């Protein structure tokens, strides 16, 4: 379901978002471990995807999108 | 000088018009507002001094704080006061408005309306009798009579 | 026992005599003319207004107005710093300090009434065992600043000397009811 | 020409009082003074939002009756005709269908405001 | 140590309601700032939201987190419906209050308080 138009965007916003360091960011970097974000930083990120792809993500779902890939995977699973 | 004299009598002229038309804002808070209604009642008939209640703060000259000012109502009192065109005067009426009164130590009461707006005349009492408020209102006209705006402009 | 204010359905029959009365009531606005009459009658009544400040509203000798500190006929202060007016004041409006005087008397060095806390209840007048603190008959003492309504001892003694002639006669007219 | 003069004179007075009102007083402008009024609290929304009209049907029925005034206003000239029978018959019918139109709307709850 | 739950049966089921409240508060800052004509930026408003959620970062009793969530929803509602005013929203930002120094010496110079 278009799996690299997604990759360009799901990582586009993560570049704009602050507390993520763009250079260290990798399409398979764990949000909590590698980058070192907080549970409330992830909530901010997931909402960012809502800005683009424009479709709500239930909290149950969003509490697993721990690195940029699953996002990409999740939306492809739209 | 002649001009300084003319400015003095022009000062009396504009004061007189403001003394003779004080339009208080229809606005009372608690039991002190009941005695403010009695001053409007026939016996005292504040209307005979040129005192007319107007609902809108734009059309009002005077804000009489007639009752307790709580913290919840404090921002709203300031807002209607800001919207009063200038010149504008505040009469603080009653212990509650004067300094908190019976509720001075309450967690929810502003300890005096003069923390929120500038006050011209303080009227003591809980409540002040309608005459006491009337004396205070007429003491505000004498304060306006002593106004010297035009003369001070001349000496600038 | 109870009564009906707005019950009347003991229905009668509309006679031609009565129907024409209902119509004249509706077409000729008769009850609205009756109301115009009542306000016309008031126009020719004497107004209830009094000519303030040249005329004053009636008051009784009990009237609770401005405070004052009284003296004895010899000029000695009545207040003995018992602090009962302070213990009763519903508003905590009275502050008092005392010490032995130079002649050994029990007298106050401080006596304040924050007239913006006072609710003018007159309770201090009741609590005083020697009629030292009273509420005089003055009610026309509005100021132009908050600070002028914080009365210290000098101010209250001055009100006592100012108003004594009238305070003494009001107590004389009312102490037998107390 | 007179009727033009008297109305400019009226306009100039209304203008002249408008200028004095704005340039004579001493003005002190700040944001909290010039906000809109709403009984002491901030407005919760602009006043330009739609405002439902519960009497809209009567509003457009005013238009239809308004033009039926335009047809009755020539009557003062019309009662000067020789054909009095015609003038009167046309007048009676015109007023009667305005009345019949009004009765129909009244009975159809058309004069009632929508809840 | 057994007690009736309010809503959540343990801290994990309660954090679900916390993040859902943080979402709602996060979506509403740009409106509060726009409708109340606040003189702040959205980023500055949203930071303040995060600061208040971290003020209660040590709570662990699930019943307590239920009543903080209950209160926070009430606070959110007071803001969305514009029952609060500029003054009320701006009170979170303590803009007129000088903050008391947290070092011993400065406290020692300033008065008797600890
Ligand atoms: C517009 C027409 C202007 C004409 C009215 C202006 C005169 C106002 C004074 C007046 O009429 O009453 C006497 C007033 C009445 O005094 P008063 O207002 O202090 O007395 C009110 C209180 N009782 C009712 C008890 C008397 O005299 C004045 O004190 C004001 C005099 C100012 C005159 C203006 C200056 C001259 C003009 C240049
Ligand atoms: C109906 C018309 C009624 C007018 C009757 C004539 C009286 C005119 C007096 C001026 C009107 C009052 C304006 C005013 O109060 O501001 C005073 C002002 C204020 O004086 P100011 O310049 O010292 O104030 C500076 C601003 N503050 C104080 C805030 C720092 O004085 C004037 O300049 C008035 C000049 C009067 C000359 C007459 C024509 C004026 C137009
Ligand atoms: C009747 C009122 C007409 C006279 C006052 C006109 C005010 C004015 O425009 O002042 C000249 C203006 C100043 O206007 P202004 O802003 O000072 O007008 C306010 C009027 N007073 C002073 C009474 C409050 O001069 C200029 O600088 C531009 C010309
Ligand atoms: C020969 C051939 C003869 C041909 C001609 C026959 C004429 C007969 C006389 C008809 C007179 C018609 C006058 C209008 C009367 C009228 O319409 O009033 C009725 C109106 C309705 O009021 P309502 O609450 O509805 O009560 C009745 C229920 N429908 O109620 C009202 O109007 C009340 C309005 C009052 C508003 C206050 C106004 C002040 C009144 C005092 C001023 C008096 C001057
Ligand atoms: C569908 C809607 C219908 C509802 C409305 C119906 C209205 C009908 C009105 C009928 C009334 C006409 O009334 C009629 O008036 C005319 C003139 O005015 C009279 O006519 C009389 O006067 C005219 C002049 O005025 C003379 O020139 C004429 O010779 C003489 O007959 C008739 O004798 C009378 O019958
Ligand atoms: C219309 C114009 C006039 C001149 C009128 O004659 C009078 C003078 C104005 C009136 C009646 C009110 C003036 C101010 C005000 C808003 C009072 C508060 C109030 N108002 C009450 O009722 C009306 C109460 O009822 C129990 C109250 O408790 C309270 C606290
Ligand atoms: S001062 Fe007394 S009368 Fe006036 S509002 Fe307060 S309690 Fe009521
Ligand atoms: S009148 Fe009442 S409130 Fe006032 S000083 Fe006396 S006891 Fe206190
Ligand atoms: S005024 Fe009366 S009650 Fe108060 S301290 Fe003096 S003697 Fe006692």
């Amino acid at each position: 379901l278009t799996l690299d138009g997604i990759k360009d965007r799901v990582l586009y916003v993560l570049k704009l978002y602050d507390k993520i360091d763009p250079e260290k960011l990798s399409v398979n970097s764990h949000f909590m471990k590698d980058l070192g974000l907080d549970s409330l930083d992830q909530v901010e990120i997931i909402m960012a995807m809502e800005d683009e792809f424009g479709f709500e993500i239930p909290d149950i779902d969003a509490e697993k999108l721990m690195c940029p890939q699953e996002i990409v995977d999740y939306i492809a699973d739209k | 000088s002649r001009a300084e004299y003319v400015v003095t009598k022009l000062d009396d002229l504009i004061n007189w018009a403001r003394r003779s038309s004080l339009w208080p804002m229809t606005f009372g808070l608690a039991c002190c507002a009941v005695e403010m209604m009695h001053m409007a009642a026939p016996r005292y008939d504040m209307d005979r001094f040129g005192v007319v209640f107007r609902a809108s703060p734009r059309q009002a000259d005077v804000m009489i704080v007639a009752g307790t000012l709580t913290n919840k109502m404090a921002p709203a009192l300031r807002k209607v006061y800001d919207q009063m065109p200038e010149p504008r005067y505040v009469v603080s009426m009653g212990s509650c408005a004067n300094g908190g009164g019976y509720y001075h130590y309450s967690y929810s009461v502003v300890r005096g309306c003069d923390r929120i707006v500038p006050v011209d005349i303080y009227v003591p009492g809980c409540p002040p009798t309608a005459e006491a408020l009337l004396y205070g209102i007429l003491q505000l006209q004498r304060k306006i009579k002593r106004e010297q705006k035009l003369k001070i402009w001349y000496r600038r | 026992t109870y009564k009906y204010v707005n019950k009347k359905e003991q229905e009668s029959e509309v006679d031609m005599k009565s129907a024409t009365d209902n119509a004249a009531r509706i077409l000729m606005w008769t009850e609205l003319i009756r109301g115009l009459g009542m306000t016309l009658s008031y126009l020719f009544r004497e107004p209830a207004t009094i000519n303030y400040p040249f005329e004053k509203g009636p008051l009784s000798p009990r009237f609770r107005g401005e405070h004052a500190l009284r003296r004895y006929p010899s000029g000695e202060e009545r207040c003995i710093a018992c602090k009962l007016c302070e213990a009763i004041c519903p508003a905590q409006a009275i502050t008092i300090e005392a010490e032995p005087r130079a002649d050994g008397s029990r007298r106050t060095t401080r006596y304040d009434i924050d007239m913006t806390k006072c609710i003018y209840c007159g309770f201090c007048q009741e609590a005083c065992p020697v009629d030292a603190i009273v509420e005089g008959p003055n009610f026309e003492f509005s100021t132009e600043t908050h600070e002028e309504l914080l009365y210290n001892k000098e101010k209250l003694l001055n009100n006592g000397d100012k108003w004594e002639a009238e305070i003494a006669a009001n107590i004389q007219a009312d102490y037998l009811y107390r | 020409m007179n009727l033009y003069t008297v109305i400019f004179i009226n306009i100039l007075l209304s203008l002249t009082l408008i200028l004095v009102a704005f340039w004579l007083p001493q003005m002190n402008l700040y944001s909290e003074k010039a906000n809109p009024y709403e009984c002491g609290f901030d407005p919760t929304s602009s006043a330009r939002l739609p405002f439902s009209m519960k009497f809209f049907l009567v509003a457009i029925t005013f238009l239809l009756f308004d033009l039926e005034i335009a047809l009755l206003l020539p009557l003062p000239w019309a009662i000067q005709t020789i054909k009095t029978s015609t003038m009167m018959i046309m007048a009676f019918i015109l007023v009667t269908i305005l009345s019949l139109g009004l009765a129909y709307e009244w009975t159809q709850k058309g004069l009632e405001w929508t809840e | 140590t057994s007690v009736k739950p309010i809503f959540s049966r343990d801290l994990n089921e309660a954090k679900r309601r916390v993040r859902e409240l943080y979402r709602a508060w996060y979506r509403e800052v740009p409106n509060t700032v726009h409708l109340m004509q606040l003189d702040i930026t959205v980023k500055q408003g949203r930071d303040k939201v995060r600061e208040m959620f971290m003020k209660n970062a040590h709570v662990t009793d699930p019943r307590v987190v239920d009543l903080l969530v209950i209160k926070g929803k009430m606070e959110l509602q007071e803001t969305i419906k514009v029952w609060k005013q500029r003054t009320h929203v701006m009170r979170f930002f303590h803009e007129t209050e000088t903050p008391r120094p947290k070092d011993f010496l400065s406290k020692f110079y300033m008065g008797h308080d600890p």
